[PDB]
């Protein structure tokens, strides 16, 4: 009975956007576009089925990248202790088969892997980078089809998995290179890295002034928020509760910023799209609705779609 | 036991690399082998090319099936059989 | 001889974990995957047998596919005797048994299948 | 069947740290610092929830004649909470919980607050590092087998002990590089000690002697150092202070600058909690941060360098992938092909270029290529772009 | 609507001022209200029991019901027809008869009151009612109820 | 998904559905009337679209004097960049062809295809 009207007066605020960005996470210090990123995550796309029986994925992936030491482990945390159908799990290995469904001798059964329990939730995965090669082939078809088939021995099978991934990859052979791109950094290939919504390079810099604050933030969660967690949480349901619709100027903002976007990512001679797909499209549609999503708004406006490029110019550099 | 596996396969693969290179031929492409590649009667080369206007049409019209496939667009199932007949056509 | 009458779109599925006791004796939905199938087996669709200590025969019972039909006495002589089955009125129908598991697309996640 | 007054007495003294330290392993005369790290697991932080992890983690890396396994029987007869078990023994999903004939569980979950002590910890499969990912990381072992899912809170203190591969090994060129372990283990531990040393005759006859005289001949108590320990642990709330929070803060400035992680400074926090919890104080003063720096400063004696990568290496990698590129450009001028045999443009690279190196560097310099997509890989084949 | 059934209800009674473990498990407090804290192993199918039954004499088709199987599958023995004499071969009605839900998920005791060295000990725990399928498998939880002894059917 | 089809079998027909179907087949065009409408929410490929329409219809086994045996189903590889849709026909395949089993990756062993 109060909730509502709580509800009521989050909905009505002038500054909703950065109170939700700051209000993710409050524990760890900084990466306030990583926040809104996993706040993206929370709030997600709508998914559609279209009449020729093909779905379209909702689901929103993230990739964080850093060195050893930028909390990318505390978002995962985060997320994991905070939202709800969270499954934490490590990318290299686990008990028996992890992220993929196994046979089992028993006749053989069915064991679900991490991908699975994370059913309509998220799935945060630490190691990505290390993670194995069978792993690897269940989620090229997990992330865009939401379907893991298995097809062993007497046993064959389709598992509907949907599954929103948020990934912690740390760069082979050390730290983050500057100097070379983000694809030269990380184990990922091509179709992998096209699967992932967005990206978050994160870095470990040596300043005076960041360093001091952020070891006494960090002494001050030691026995020393603009919402709380069941605020957020409501907040953000009542958000999975809308689902946004499009109007004609925004079907013309992204065809013209697709073709903006399709232009740049020019190789040379090869004229190879070699990062920017159609997936990059749903990515920009998907982003807009969970922007949409957060504004509680029933229309995506051609600024909320500036907003979802910005977020995809930030990631792809 | 000679069992019957009147199979149609349709297959989908990936090239060397991640992406098809178009100055060189299909058999260093592909990872597979002559036999393999043999029974295969139709092989569909695709090249993700970027054009000016291709793009174009092709970003309205999946832009299009998203506003149109979403879910907020004489009985309840006789008029939801009606208009999905009316979104199909 | 005889019909059948295959009844289509149930408009309530229940899948396997879902059925309780309020849905006994009842039409249900089942969704499902089949695991083991048996072979086709011939069934007494009208069981008859012959008393053999009275000249009186035991008139025949449908067979409910469930249970076999307990012959407490005959129609004549009220104790249990010799039975066996005459070859006056025979009907063989097919009869095989699935063992239907809960589909792994249905089931909560890491969850165990059930069997009917 | 087969007060705590004794407690105040020994808080009061300001002796009780060497007092403490020798009770622990009467036996070994070196490496106090072993043993007062060890100690200061024995006490461990408070267990936070709002969570953080309390404990501090010791790995002793050392020769197996060297001993280690001594002070792994000493640490587990000490705490009132803790298992002994062996690397070799025990692997898999053993550790963690493994369902048999019930849910039978291993020492991970078994330990709420205690010591689990692996001896020859090299051994691990790689399952188990992974189920050991979660144990350091998480406090939570989790599975989900035959239907069950657990979600079972480990909270327990690891003390590993491992072997070097074969002889002992030199401290000029680093020594986490010779240890099996991956990485990623060791960022996670809290402590780790050298235990490799060598002859000095010095207290060599002191250990020969002392040895001989339970031959020849026939501090506190351990059941004191288990209920001290079972008093403090739970008994005891230590509090952090605003003021030492400027020293702990400077500290990681001068680590920083000299090589240290937000990692390390955490640990000096629950080290000081745990020195706190030893003291009986409830208080964390200035005397116990600077304890905990000094002893995560001869941690670090032995820019993190973590990943089993030197920067020297991270250099070559680059420089023999200019060297690879320059070799293609050598042979795109002698030859149209780019494709050329792994082994003969390895050789070429080899003697052509620098000093001889490894071979697997250059091809996982190649790989590097391929991840960047300038080089192509078939196979073998290496056709440059 | 011309099905009309007597309402089975049932009773619970939580929140006991102290909670028992399987080990702590005495058969000296049978039929007594226990709380037990656990870990479900592995749950059941959610089965029918016989409540309520209802048998007709073979003989001369009378009608006996509201017999009650405490843990045996039970027939009457006396005709109520005092003319017929008939003491077996009782046929049951299914339709007559009242049903009840069953589940039987056996626990474990916890891990932290799990001793050293020691085999976890078990129990089955049974659910009627509207308990069925409450409780998943591996689950920390509270069940409030009866210690019985069950016989060797 | 759909619950517009109500029904035991989709595949099977009526005789007025039938008669359309005559209706339909004598139309000159009618070709390209199912490659373009062979997975309608995709964009351009014709050649992919022909060719699933080629090994979804298939052609005809045969038999020459029982001696010679004569494979009548086509098998269709697509080969291309990714972010060009490949699986999306595979899924809509699934969707309209009347039989239709998925593999992929390592998930699909030696024994899992073929028979155990
Ligand atoms: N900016 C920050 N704010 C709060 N906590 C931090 C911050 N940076 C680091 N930490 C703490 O330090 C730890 C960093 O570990 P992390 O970088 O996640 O390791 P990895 O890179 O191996 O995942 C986290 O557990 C977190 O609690
Ligand atoms: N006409 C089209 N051309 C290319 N991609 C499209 C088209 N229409 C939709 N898509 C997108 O392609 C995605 C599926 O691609 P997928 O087949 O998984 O890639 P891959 O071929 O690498 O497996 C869908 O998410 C959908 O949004
Ligand atoms: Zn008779
Ligand atoms: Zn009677």
């Amino acid at each position: 009975s109060d909730e509502i009207n709580e509800l009521k007066e989050m909905v009505k605020d002038e500054h909703i956007y950065d109170k939700l960005v700051r209000s993710i996470a409050p524990a760890v210090f900084g990466h306030e576009a990583v926040k809104k990123g996993i706040l993206l995550q929370m709030l997600g796309g709508v998914h559609k089925s279209t009449v020729e029986g093909i779905k379209l994925r909702g689901d929103i992936n993230i990739c964080v990248v850093g060195d050893p030491s930028t909390s990318k482990s505390q978002f995962l945390k985060y997320v994991v202790g905070f939202a709800p159908r969270s499954v934490y799990t490590s990318g290299k290995a686990s008990s028996a088969a992890g992220l993929t469904a196994a046979v089992v001798r028993d006749d053989y059964t069915i064991e679900a892997g991490a991908l699975m329990l994370a059913d309509n939730g998220i799935c945060c995965i630490d190691e990505f980078d290390k993670m194995d090669i069978s792993d690897q082939v269940a989620i090229h078809e997990a992330m865009e089809q939401q379907t893991i088939s298995i097809a062993k021995a007497g046993i064959h099978a389709t598992l509907n998995a949907r599954t929103s991934i948020l990934a912690a990859a740390n760069p082979v052979g050390g730290r983050y290179n500057r100097k070379l791109s983000l694809r030269g950094n990380l184990n990922m290939t091509a179709p992998i890295m096209s699967r992932f919504d967005l990206f978050f390079v994160i870095l470990d810099d040596c300043n005076e002034k960041i360093d001091t604050e952020l070891a006494s933030h960090i002494v001050d969660l030691h026995m020393k928020p603009p919402f709380s967690a069941e605020q957020l949480r409501r907040y953000i349901k009542y958000a999975r509760t809308f689902k946004p619709i499009l109007t004609k100027e925004a079907r013309s903002y992204l065809v013209e910023k697709y073709k903006e976007l399709r232009k740049d990512d020019a190789q040379g001679f090869s004229r190879s799209s070699y990062r920017i797909t159609v997936r990059q499209l749903e990515s920009m549609i998907r982003l807009s609705e969970a922007i949409a999503r957060a504004n509680c708004v029933d229309e995506i406006t051609p600024s909320f779609i500036a907003e979802a490029y910005d977020l995809l110019r930030q990631s792809i550099i | 036991t000679t069992l019957q596996a009147r199979c149609s396969i349709i297959a989908a693969a990936n090239p060397n690399g991640g992406r098809y290179n178009s100055t060189l031929p299909l058999a260093q492409n592909v990872s597979l082998t002559e036999p393999i590649l043999s029974r295969f009667d139709i092989l569909c080369v695709v090249r993700d090319l970027v054009d000016e206007e291709a793009d174009e049409r092709l970003a309205t019209f999946v832009v299009d099936s998203h506003v149109r496939s979403h879910p907020e667009n004489l009985n309840a199932r006789q008029r939801r059989l009606q208009r999905q007949r009316k979104k199909e056509e | 001889s005889e019909i059948h009458v295959r009844i289509s779109d149930f408009p309530t599925i229940y899948s396997l974990r879902e059925l309780r006791e309020s849905n006994l004796s009842s039409l249900v939905r089942v969704t499902g995957v089949v695991t083991r199938r048996t072979g086709v087996f011939p069934q007494l669709k009208y069981v008859k047998f012959n008393c053999l200590k009275c000249g009186s025969i035991l008139g025949p019972f449908f067979q409910d596919s469930n249970e076999e039909i307990r012959i407490s006495f005959c129609t004549n002589c009220k104790s249990k005797g010799p039975f066996r089955v005459n070859g006056e009125k025979t009907v063989y129908r097919n009869y095989q048994r699935v063992t239907l598991q809960e589909a792994p697309g249905t089931v909560p996640p890491g969850r165990l299948p059930r069997h009917r | 069947k087969v007060d705590l007054a004794k407690i105040r007495e020994v808080a009061a003294r300001e002796d009780l740290y060497s007092l403490l330290a020798r009770s622990i392993a009467p036996s070994i005369y070196e490496l106090e610092d072993v043993k007062k790290g060890i100690l200061l697991q024995l006490f461990g932080g408070t267990n936070k929830t709002f969570r953080y992890r309390g404990d501090i983690n010791i790995l002793l890396c050392g020769d197996p004649s060297t001993s280690k396994s001594q002070i792994l029987q000493y640490v587990h007869k000490i705490t009132p909470r803790g298992v002994y078990t062996s690397g070799k023994g025990s692997s898999a999903v053993g550790l963690t919980a493994y369902i048999t004939r019930v849910l039978e569980s291993g020492a991970l979950v078994l330990s709420d607050g205690g010591v689990c002590c692996i001896d020859e910890f090299d051994k691990m499969s790689d399952s188990t590092r992974s189920v050991l990912h979660e144990v350091m990381e998480q406090q939570t072992i989790s599975i989900a087998k035959a239907g069950i899912i657990t979600t079972l809170n480990a909270r327990s203190s690891i003390l590993a002990s491992a072997n070097p591969i074969g002889s002992r090994y030199n401290p000029n060129l680093p020594v986490t590089e010779n240890i099996d372990l991956p990485p990623p283990l060791l960022s996670r531990f809290d402590l780790v000690y050298l235990v490799l040393d060598k002859v000095d005759e010095k207290n060599d006859r002191e250990l020969a002697k002392h040895l001989t005289n339970l031959y020849l001949e026939d501090v506190l108590p351990v059941e004191f150092l288990t209920m001290y320990i079972s008093y403090a642990k739970e008994h005891i709330h230590p509090i952090i202070t605003e003021a030492a929070k400027t020293e702990l803060v400077r500290a990681y400035v001068g680590m920083r600058k000299m090589t240290a992680t937000t990692r390390q400074l955490e640990s000096m926090i629950r080290l000081a909690e745990a020195h706190a919890k030893m003291k009986l104080k409830n208080v964390v003063e200035l005397e116990d941060v600077q304890e905990a720096v000094r002893l995560i400063r001869s941690a670090i004696k032995d820019k993190i360098d973590m990943n089993l990568v030197q920067t020297g290496k991270s250099v070559i990698q680059r420089k023999l992938q200019e060297d690879l590129s320059r070799e293609i450009m050598n042979v795109l001028k002698d030859q149209a092909s780019d494709s050329m045999s792994f082994n003969e443009l390895i050789k070429q690279i080899n003697e052509h270029s620098q000093d001889r190196v490894e071979s697997s560097d250059i091809q996982e310099a190649l790989s590097r290529l391929q991840q960047e997509d300038k080089v192509i890989v078939l196979g073998g084949v290496r056709r440059s772009v | 609507s011309p099905e009309q059934t007597e309402r089975v209800f049932q009773i619970s009674f939580f929140n006991l001022p102290t909670v028992h473990r399987i080990r702590d498990i005495r058969s000296e407090k049978i039929g007594s209200l226990l709380s037990i804290s656990g870990t479900v192993t592995r749950t059941s199918e959610v089965r029918p029991e016989l409540y309520k039954a209802s048998f007709t004499c073979d003989m001369c088709r009378a009608i006996v019901d509201n017999v009650e199987q405490s843990f045996k599958y039970t027939e009457p023995t006396f005709c109520p027809n005092p003319s017929c004499e008939n003491r077996a071969f009782w046929t049951l009605n299914v339709t007559r008869s009242r049903f009840l839900d069953w589940q039987k998920v056996r626990i474990q005791e916890n891990a932290n009151e799990i001793p050293t060295g020691s085999m976890p000990r078990t129990l089955d725990v049974i659910l009627r009612g509207d308990s069925v399928e409450r409780a998943k498998p591996g689950d920390r939880c509270k069940f409030t109820g009866v210690e019985i002894v069950v016989p060797d059917v | 998904a759909n619950e517009g089809e109500e029904g035991l079998d989709v595949f099977s027909w009526t005789e007025e559905e039938e008669r359309e179907f005559r209706k339909i087949s004598r139309d000159r065009g009618i070709i390209d009337k199912i490659i373009s409408s062979m997975a309608p929410s995709i964009y351009g490929h014709r050649d992919i679209k022909t060719a699933v329409a080629c090994s979804l219809f298939g052609g005809v086994p045969k038999n020459v004097n029982g001696k010679h045996s004569i494979r009548g189903d086509i098998n269709v590889l697509l080969l291309g960049d990714p972010g060009t849709a490949k699986s999306q026909i595979l899924k809509y395949v699934e969707k309209t062809a009347h039989r239709a089993v998925f593999a992929t990756g390592q998930g699909a062993s030696a024994v899992g295809l073929t028979a155990s």
